[PDB]
């Protein structure tokens, strides 16, 4: 796993961040999280989503995992990007009932409602399948025989979506049984798909003036240097004090998703002749290439060729 | 005794509003009936509620023209306080009519007759009725609740039209408007109210054609337009106060200065959308009120659309 | 009704205008419009249709209402915008298909084709089909006489070459209602096509086309069209307001000073006034926008 | 029964063929026809042409300003053909319909474009409706040709294909291009497109003469039409009142003809009905020169009354 | 055509300028006769030809010598790309036609297309013909040929109309692609990405083009006559002059299109050869479209 | 008992790829296993094969971003021999998923089961298996009896399945649907190695129109691609590819025709080169020549044209 770390998001009783539950930095979202999760524990959470607004690598699809843990252990995550609910096998709005399904957690021992409907539908899926089991699920709270438990729906690259996927979650999130919508977003002003209009994230404003934004910066080299730290821990791999120096500054350079894709890498370059040094870091990074330096080239080819 | 249909989410935030609050002359006054300032904009929301009554609304329909979070969806709301309470209310914004699952068509007759109801007193509406004798609503499903209600109508066992408000008008499609302007040419139809904030717009399901709010002309000849503007600092703070009143928020003048000076930068959504967070930060900080530091916090804590697409495009 | 006034073109025997039937102005469409009707009169229409080129409120849907009504009582009308024929509900044909069939009548009162649908349908094109050869039917006998009328498609840049080439097919016709037109743009592309073209209509029906052109009413002229539906209306006013109200009719719209009439006498009448005074004027004018300053706001809006 | 669209040749009513001499020149005014002679001659090239089947796989494009007898010519071609040839008329936008389709469009105006001699002059068309007169089908068709067919084989009938004018060809689509070339490519008749464009978007970014594609250009040949001096225009006008039967002095064919050289031939032609009933209201025999003067005024020619509200705006 | 019975090559792959009726246009001759070979021993697998010139250099011309240079039994289809744009055909049915139209079998010689037409076509009945070819080939009483398949205008051809080119070549029995265009650097259809020829460049990488160079003065004269004396229309040698004249002003097309005409003019003047009278008429009767879109142009811009 | 339905003139210019030519310590040698120079790439190559069999290559895909005739579907290959022998390798177009008549999941699917095969000694792909039961077309239906008899051999302990290489080219080709189908069978452990090529630099993902990313490739599946860069060659390293390109196509060239055809290369690509060693040897084979001299090289650059060349002829003429 990548969020394997995660435990949560690491605030104290007065919801102020404290390095804790596998979270590093990023402060001001952190708390802001945690007053979303006093949001919701209240309830006035209803009506409202959650956007986590920042660059790539910024933390984003971790706190989503540690509002999701802080919640409960045995509440349900659905971790889901903008491109995949453009399917061959699927429709958009077959992908987010899918995603929405995944998140609804029935208690009797928990069950989401995506698993009862997979079940049935096995013995893609009838829609009669699913008008059922919602009847059938709203005895069972009736009598007091079972507890729906709404989870956490993460959907990253939420710029992806079209008019008629965000006519679906304003018509999903109406729902008692509803999950929280936490968002994500490296895209400013852009035209909402499926419309020749441009908004910020490129979400509708009747979806913007209902969010609760986030935003996450990006980690400093003491931040950046903690993150490798505890994903070698995670990947089982020993690594020289100065290689930590090299590789974190290669992380702040470039980014921390390929900082981490140089981990597993640079050890099996160590494993060709005991502790990962500044030259496995230097060797691996001549080695694979970060997309900026893949379309800088592309671009110096692509200059030349009108030459 | 039957069930409720009614959206309370989308009126949630308007629960304050009671009425239009105008005088015996026509006039408004500051401050009445939940109404804070916009003068012009509730004085000219009178002629159209007198329109109604008087008979006077033949093909005719309402556009209230202004910057985002100026009570717009707010004013709708007050005319249906206005012709009287249980007068059905429908909120709706332009994109909800695109969806894969129901079908342009099913989309907009819903909120038609989730507009329009009836006094059996059983304040009640036509889309109540339709959920109830199917506990799938279709052309067959509806026509057998007509029948029943014509039943109820003829003998005398009360039809009332409400207003039907239809939010992000440019969003419609030119086969949309239409379905709208033959919906509306009926008398037992309800006033429908439409609401931008763009000038001249390309009508969607069309290229090229450029109109007013992105209306067809066709219609638009046929629309009222009620200008709303932007409210001040002090007419915010008023609004503030008003809410924090209604959601039972206790909270200081200072913060609420400064919870006003944010609607300016902002919007009068996004600062009233502050206080709840902002209490829930002073429960946890053992305080009763919000302090002018807990309003600082939430700002800090969370931002607007603009501000995160800012820093976004800045960071890039 | 907005045409409600109208009975005629208001024309002599001589085809002058009187400058009468409910006409005011705009002189020198109301006498092309009479040769117009000369020609529908002596059978001499097939082929060719009309077309009035005009800004908007300039007399051009009142001048087709008098061309019907001076056609004698009973003769069908249809006044159906561009932008009408595309529905959710119907077909852009078929949306056609009950235009042209509304502006056609059947006399023993006169029943158009189209109410005879209605009797057959919740129309079904297996329904038209027994209608069709069942008029033809009466024909024989002599029992029916078929007197088809106006339809007026006013917007006609709106409509695509689906529907111009479908008109052309429905003219086609033995019996065929007389085609009024009319538009506000000049040289704009044919929907569909990207090709560009006078009015947004193909250069072949341009061809078949009496284009009569519809100018700008004066402050006299505008007083009378006022007065005309201030009477219409049941709204006594001041001689004062008359000026101000047609002066908003220049400077902005008359579809908007009209506009203006029905909001003013409820101002007055709150107020327990007698006839409608400046002051009711100067405030609905404030109270309710036109599209110049409606969209001009939101322009100063953008910018800041 | 004879099906053909009797309004399309209202306007051509005068035209009886080309007017050429025994060796191939046009005389001033003969057959109906008045002046563009270079494109009359050529046009009887085209008459020898098929007469010698010589224009096997090899179409014509009549290209000119609007109004320069492009129609008249086409009408004239199948008149010069032979006894009542079947003259088709249509305009390239007329495939485009929600309620039938292109295909249907097409095989229509190619089967009023192919006739058949028994005397007995009656098209393919004439006795497709014959046979379903609820719609025109496919199998239907089959029904017609295997009546047809057995004529022939018999000797009581003779198959005669015509001519198929086409206006405004640009607006074809490529799929419309490839049907004809199929058609062409066969007892079909000659296909005679008319453009008043030059280089076109192919319907359907490719940029090509007349829109025409080149795969089709490659077996067309083309014959311009030209516009008409002053003393052309006051003939074409006068002899469409001949036929039309109306009165008119030559003072006001003077001024009917100055507007139609500002204007269009077509427009100045579509005058005459309104001057006319000005005059009949009047008392008059005649159309004089104020009676011009006020239709003129009266109405506008579809170039200047959106020349009006451009101006106005 | 009806002249173009081959190539005209000696044994060194050579052109003579003046044999097998083919014209000029040497260099592009020798080019394909290296093709030929490459055909001959068996060495164009996984490889297409492509013929890059102006219209009017010969690029079909060159096509229809090749087959004729492979056989004449050998089957040959010239499409057009604007052609697979049917009301009453698919895009990758008017291809699999002129596919199986350019693919023969002996018993005399049948085209996979023409055993379809005996029997749009069902993919149900192309299943049963492809297993009975299957079995006359195994057992030896027909000889599968494959001939050639020509596509002019490819630079019409969409996406999906490569891919399926591709799929098409992959097969044993699949005849030889040649395909020809006058656009350079153009966008592949059915794309916003541009491309040498409108052509896909993973299929680029495959083509063994030639180009056409432009006939010159004595290069057009021939072929004029070449073609005079195929339509059995006998003229003047000071007419030839001025038919190459306009030929070079116009194109080589717009040319051999007023041969026919000016023979007409001829017979109905009562002349035994066709005089330069006959030829400068039918220059003014008829018009070449460079002439015809000047004058549309001069109209149109000020209407 | 078994027959192998590999498109082999897909692999055909690859025929001297025995491997990578790297040694004990994972450093690429100047000419080795059929290989020569490009010596960053194929160290780099060598550490995503040592991945694939340390398993550490989990939801991990790999993108090759290089001009044309830089090695990219070689070192692919390369990737599949150096993984062992027999292993399967698919080479596959982003444009071959588009067709009128066969749905794109069924493409995608059919270069899927070419990627996968079994070890039990005959080695097999999934896709042989697929069309062996038809002797007509292949469904879902089709493919649900093969698997189960497939996973059954395993279930007893009889052969192993043994998946290899999909190798994907012209990467922006494909649309965002295409994607996603690549993106949630990656994650899949029985799963192949994808391996994608550009020559394209920031490009328009296919789908969303407005919607610009590197490669052509959405975000989501780019965040777990692995990029290695493909360099042109030395005119030294294009004559050396060619020599040994002449000698596994059995064709005999002078030193000097073999320096003409190298510097040809550089001026276009090395694709090119070696597309003309065919058509020279049988234009010798005319004159009566057992060897390639500069003068059939000279001739047959200026008598077939690259694509470059010839599109720029015709850019002069019109
Ligand atoms: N000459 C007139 N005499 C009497 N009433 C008139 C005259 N001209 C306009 N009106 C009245 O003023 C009103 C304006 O509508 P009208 O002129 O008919 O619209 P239009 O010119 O056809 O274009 P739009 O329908 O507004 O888009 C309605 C009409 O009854
Ligand atoms: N004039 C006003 N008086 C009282 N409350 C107001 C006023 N204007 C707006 N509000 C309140 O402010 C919030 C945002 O205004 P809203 O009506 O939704 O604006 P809009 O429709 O223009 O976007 C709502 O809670 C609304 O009730
Ligand atoms: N503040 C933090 N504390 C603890 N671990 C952190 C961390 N920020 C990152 N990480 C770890 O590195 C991983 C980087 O991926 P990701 O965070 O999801 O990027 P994105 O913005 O797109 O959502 C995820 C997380 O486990
Ligand atoms: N040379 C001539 N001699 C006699 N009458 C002539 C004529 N040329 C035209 N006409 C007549 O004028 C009318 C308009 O010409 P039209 O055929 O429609 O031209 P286009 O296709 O470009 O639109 C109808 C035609 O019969
Ligand atoms: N080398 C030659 N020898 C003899 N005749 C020749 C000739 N090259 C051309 N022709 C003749 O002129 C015409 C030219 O067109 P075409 O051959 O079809 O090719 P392209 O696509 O470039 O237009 C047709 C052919 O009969
Ligand atoms: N380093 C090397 N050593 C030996 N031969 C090599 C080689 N690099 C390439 N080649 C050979 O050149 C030929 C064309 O190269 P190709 O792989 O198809 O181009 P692309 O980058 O687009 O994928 C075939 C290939 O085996
Ligand atoms: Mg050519």
């Amino acid at each position: 796993g990548a969020h394997s770390h995660i435990r949560g998001l690491g605030l104290d009783d007065a919801l102020e961040p404290r390095a804790s539950q596998g979270m590093v930095g990023q402060l001001a979202a952190r708390r802001a999280a945690g007053v979303v999760l006093e949001m919701i524990r209240e309830g006035k959470i209803a009506g409202r989503a959650v956007l986590i607004a920042g660059q790539p690598g910024t933390g984003k699809t971790a706190i989503a995992m540690g509002m999701a843990q802080a919640l409960g252990p045995d509440t349900p995550f659905t971790a889901i990007a903008g491109s995949e609910i453009f399917s061959l096998e699927m429709s958009k709005t077959e992908a987010l009932t899918q995603a929405f399904r995944r998140s609804i957690g029935v208690r009797i021992h928990t069950v989401s409602l995506h698993e009862i409907d997979v079940i049935n539908s096995r013995t893609e899926i009838k829609s009669e399948v699913r008008e059922q089991i919602n009847a059938k699920v709203a005895e069972w709270r009736e009598e007091g025989k079972a507890e729906i438990i709404p989870g956490v729906l993460f959907i990253d690259e939420v710029h992806m979506l079209d008019i008629e996927s965000f006519s679906f979650l304003n018509r999903a999130l109406e729902s008692d049984m509803a999950p929280v919508l936490i968002m994500a977003t490296n895209r400013g002003i852009t035209r909402i798909r499926g419309t020749s209009y441009q908004s910020p994230h490129g979400i509708p404003i009747d979806l913007l003036d209902r969010l609760l934004i986030v935003s996450t910066t990006p980690y400093s080299e003491k931040d950046t240097k903690q993150i490798l730290r505890i994903r070698c821990e995670e990947e089982d791999v020993e690594m020289s004090e100065d290689a930590y120096t090299v590789l974190t500054r290669i992380g702040l350079e470039t980014s921390l998703r390929y900082a981490i894709q140089l981990i597993t890498a640079a050890s099996l370059v160590c494993r060709k002749r005991t502790e990962v040094q500044v030259d496995d870091i230097k060797r691996v990074y001549s080695l694979f290439l970060d997309e900026s330096r893949s379309t800088q080239y592309m671009k110096e080819y692509q200059d030349a060729f009108l030459f | 005794e039957v069930k409720s249909t009614t959206k309370t989410q989308r009126i949630a935030s308007h629960s304050h509003v009671k009425g239009l609050g105008l005088d015996e002359s026509g006039l408004a006054k500051q401050a009445a009936s939940g109404l804070v300032g916009q003068e012009n904009a509730r004085e000219a929301c009178g002629v159209i509620v007198e329109l109604i009554k008087s008979k006077k609304m033949a093909g005719r329909a309402v556009l209230l023209a202004g910057p985002p979070g100026t009570g717009k969806t707010a004013l709708a709301l007050a005319i249906a306080q206005e012709l009287g309470s249980k007068v059905p209310f429908c909120p709706m914004v332009g994109s909800e009519v695109y969806s894969t699952e129901i079908k342009k068509t099913e989309v907009l007759m819903e909120n038609f007759r989730r507009a329009i109801g009836l006094r059996i007193i059983q304040d009640v509406t036509l889309h109540d009725l339709d959920v109830a004798n199917a506990r799938e609503i279709t052309d067959k499903l509806r026509g057998e609740i007509n029948k029943v209600v014509n039943k109820y109508i003829d003998q005398g066992i009360e039809l009332v039209p409400g207003v039907l408000f239809v939010d992000e008008v440019h969003m419609l499609d030119i086969e949309c408007f239409t379905y709208l302007h033959r919906a509306l040419e009926s008398s037992i139809a309800p006033i429908v109210i439409f609401a931008s904030n763009r000038g001249n717009c390309v009508i969607r399901g069309t290229e090229d054609i450029t109109s007013p709010h992105g209306i067809p002309l066709d219609l638009l000849d046929r629309v009222m337009i009620i200008r709303t503007m932007l409210y001040t600092p002090q007419e915010m703070k008023q609004i503030i106060k008003i809410r924090a009143q209604t959601e039972g928020i206790n909270i200081s003048e200072e913060a609420l200065n400064h919870l006003g000076e944010i609607g300016t930068k902002t919007t009068l959504r996004y600062s009233v959308q502050l206080l709840t967070p902002a209490n829930l930060l002073a429960k946890i900080n053992g305080k009763d009120s919000i302090e002018k530091e807990h309003v600082e916090e939430i700002s800090e804590l969370f931002y607007d659309a603009k501000s995160s697409a800012k820093i976004l495009a800045d960071q890039q």
